[PDB]
Parts: structure tokens; C-alpha cells; sequence
């Protein structure tokens, strides 16, 4: 069951109040792996609590280490549906423009499709 | 004497759309009207890779055929194989079923024959594979035939390449310049692995792809629609044009070369049915194409209602 299914939306919204009064400085993100996604492993817990300033770059880089990946194993983190723009960009930029109605801003990560026939 | 017979001039075109809308080739611009011929030519002398039957098994004991699972292994091929073609022959040479071609042409060619001896074969490949953790037989995706296909380019003595896979969304310049001067530049294969959205790809970076053909270093890209992957070498108004691997031919016994070319106007699917992973490539033979490249990629700004599938770094 994936977050939303766990957590009920006023539950959530009220996560989001308590650590945003708690933690200013620090971005609520939810990252998991795309519905989609079979191949890449699961993490252990997904929420995380963020400082704004960490940019793209540097989150996926993170991720990768928690899911234990290869450099040259394909990982993409994506935000409503697309990849980062800039990964230069500050976390704190991709909350205010992506956030969820609920206060959280939701990632999910995948890695490609294979191909076949018949 | 050929006075008495209808040559049925465009016949392959019969099968075409009469547009206005020009025909972007691997870099290479055509007019549908007054260059049938030369587009023809052009798709034609491409390197094609189907699925083939009756070759040595793989692994010894392993399939004697990729049937329903060597399709992107074949796309890699091939892309790959332009890619040699472009070092080797360079993007004009053009191959003609009559006319004896150049040496380097069949060393080319024969580098990817299924043989466990050739350098890129079916063999190689999926053998190098399972090193990434792909099991013979198993289904690949973009980046895994791309990485397969970089440490096979490093026992190839003959071409010598430098081929960098840009992860994560992002091509670093500094550590490309490192790669090509060492062991001056190497020629450069570059293969930008990507997943353009969740289950479709976004309008927004539709531009940004067709003009990813429309540059002279574009090798094309490689991806499919669901179930069936291509080897995408241009594009045609709002469709994709492509060569596919989805046909078993029996395994070469000379080298005859007519299997290895598909003599047809390409195959062609809408942009909005190409699934959003893919992986996009690039040859810069000297430092001058790469520099010339990333010009390129910057100018890409200027599109209109567009986003960049990438974004180039120095470091």
C-alpha cells in the first residue's frame, strides 16, 4: 500500500503541520518507487524530512546509496510525473511549485522498461 | 533494352505519406518530393539487426535463437553499428547491393554477426550481461545494453572509442574531455539513457526529442512502443521513423550482406506511442563535434513551449 493508502489525507495534513512548526528548515517528502517499477528495490521507510537547501543532485545521489545502486544502474527520481528540470535546483524550489494538497511533496523513482516480443 | 520495361520507380514508397513536412534522417534532411532516392538510400544502407535463428548456442549450451527476447539487445546493435559505420565510413558513405563495398565495411558488419568470436554479437553480449546481472535470455532495457555495449567497445582495438553513458539526467563535460584523451581524442560514442515520465512522455520534451535527430552527430535513439523496441533513426511531422528488429531471419552462412539491410521506406509510429524510457546517443569524432555538439544542445533554449530531456554540466 502506497503512502496516501496508509495515511489519510487530514492525517497527513496534520503530519505536515507538527514538522513543518518543528523543523522550518526541513522539506516533508514522500519517496517511493513508481507503481510501475519491479526492478528496483524498496526502501525500508518513506518519509523523509529534508533541508531545503539539498538540491536534485544531491538527493539522488542519496537514494541510490540507501537503495544500494551502481552508478551505471539506471535510477530516475521524478516529481508529478517528470524528471528534474535542474538538479542544481534547491529541494526548497521543487516544494513551493510541486507540493501535494496535503503539505507533502511526493517522488517516486524508476528505472527503465525492458523490451520484447512474441 | 530497358526501354521495354516499367522500372516501377518509387514502388517502396507506396507506403509513404506525400508531405510537405520534411523527413529528418540521423542529422540528414530530406524532401519527400524530389528525394525519394536519396532517403531511400540513406535507411537502406544502415546496419539492421533482426532476430536471428540456427547460430551457435549461446553459452554452449544456451538458445541458438533471440526470438521474443533479443529485441533490444538488437536495437543496441544497432545503434551502436551506425555508430561504427560514422568512424569507420563516415555518415555520407552509402551502401549499394551491386557495387563492391570497402573492407572496413565488412569488418563493421562482421563485428556483429552471431558468433562468440565477433566483438558486438548476440553472443557478447548477453554474456556480458549477465556480469549486470542479466540472466541469457533475459529482457533489457536501454541503459543495460548500453552499458553492455561500453565494456565490449573496450576489447575493440580496431575502433578504439571512448563511449560515455550519461547518467542521471546529466552529461558532465570535464569527465567526457577526461574519457576521449585518454589512451588526442578518441572518438566519442555518447548514449544518454532516459525515462521521459511515468507511462507516456510529456509533450513538453517532443520538441526537444525531434531535434535530438536533427543534429550532426545524432546516432538516434533507442526505446519502443510497449512490448516492441526500435532502433528510432529519425522522425517525419508527428511520427517516429525507425528500423525494427521484430523478424527472424536464419543466422548469415557465407559474406552475403542483403539480410543486414532493410530495404524499405522505415517504419513509422506516432511520437505520442513512444514509451518514455529510452536512451538517445551521439558521435563526436573529434573534439571539434563535441564542442560543436554541446553548441548544439544549448541552442535547443530557443525552442518554443519545449523542455530539455538533458542538461550539460562542466563538472
Amino acid at each position: 500500500k502506497t503512502f496516501k493508502q496508509r495515511r489519510s489525507f487530514e492525517q497527513r495534513v496534520e503530519d505536515v503541520r507538527l514538522i513543518r512548526e518543528q523543523h522550518p528548515t526541513k522539506i516533508p517528502v514522500i519517496i517511493e518507487r513508481y507503481k510501475g517499477e519491479k526492478q528496483l528495490p524498496v526502501l525500508d521507510k518513506t518519509k523523509f524530512l529534508v533541508p531545503d537547501h539539498v538540491n536534485m543532485s544531491e538527493l539522488i545521489k542519496i537514494i541510490r546509496r540507501r537503495l544500494q545502486l551502481n552508478a551505471n544502474q539506471a535510477f530516475f527520481l521524478l516529481v508529478n510525473g517528470h524528471s528534474m528540470v535542474s538538479v542544481s535546483t534547491p529541494i526548497s524550489e521543487v516544494y513551493e511549485s510541486e507540493r501535494d494538497e496535503d503539505g507533502f511533496l511526493y517522488m517516486v523513482y524508476a528505472s527503465q522498461e525492458t523490451f520484447g516480443t512474441a | 533494352a530497358t526501354l521495354t520495361y516499367d522500372t516501377l520507380r518509387f514502388a517502396e514508397f507506396e507506403d509513404f505519406p506525400e508531405t510537405s513536412e520534411p523527413v529528418w534522417i540521423l542529422g540528414r534532411k530530406y524532401s519527400i518530393f524530389t528525394e525519394k532516392d536519396e532517403i531511400l538510400s540513406d535507411v537502406a544502407s544502415r546496419l539492421w539487426f533482426t532476430y536471428r535463428k540456427n547460430f551457435p548456442a549461446i553459452g554452449g549450451t544456451g538458445p541458438t535463437s533471440d526470438t521474443g527476447w533479443g529485441c533490444m539487445l538488437r536495437c543496441g546493435q544497432m545503434i551502436f553499428a551506425q555508430a561504427l559505420v560514422c568512424r569507420h565510413l563516415g555518415r555520407d558513405w552509402r551502401w549499394t547491393q551491386r557495387k563492391r563495398q570497402p573492407d572496413s565495411y565488412f569488418s563493421v558488419l562482421n563485428a556483429f554477426i552471431d558468433r562468440k568470436d565477433s566483438y558486438y554479437s548476440i553472443h557478447q553480449i548477453a554474456q556480458m550481461g549477465v556480469g549486470e546481472g542479466k540472466s541469457i535470455g533475459q529482457w533489457y532495457g536501454p541503459n543495460t545494453v548500453a552499458q553492455v555495449l561500453k565494456k565490449l567497445a573496450v576489447f575493440d582495438t580496431w575502433s578504439s572509442l571512448a563511449v560515455h553513458i550519461a547518467m542521471d539526467n546529466t552529461v558532465v563535460m570535464e569527465e567526457i574531455r577526461r574519457l576521449c584523451r585518454t589512451s588526442p581524442w578518441r572518438p566519442l560514442v555518447l548514449l544518454i539513457p532516459l525515462r521521459l515520465g511515468l507511462t507516456d512522455i510529456n509533450e513538453a520534451y517532443v520538441e526537444t526529442l525531434k531535434h535530438c535527430f536533427m543534429m550532426p552527430q545524432s546516432l538516434g535513439v533507442i526505446g519502443g512502443k510497449p512490448n516492441s523496441a526500435h532502433y528510432f533513426i529519425g522522425y517525419v511531422g508527428e511520427e517516429l521513423i525507425y528500423l525494427d528488429p521484430a523478424t527472424t531471419q536464419p543466422a548469415v552462412e557465407p559474406i552475403p550482406d542483403e539480410s543486414f539491410h532493410c530495404q524499405h521506406p522505415p517504419c513509422r509510429m506516432s511520437i505520442a506511442e513512444l514509451d518514455p524510457s529510452i536512451a538517445v546517443g551521439f558521435f563526436c569524432k573529434t573534439e571539434d563535434d563535441f564542442n560543436d555538439w554541446c553548441q548544439q544542445v544549448k541552442k535547443l533554449s530557443l525552442l518554443g513551449g519545449a523542455l530539455p530531456m538533458f542538461e550539460l554540466v562542466e563538472q
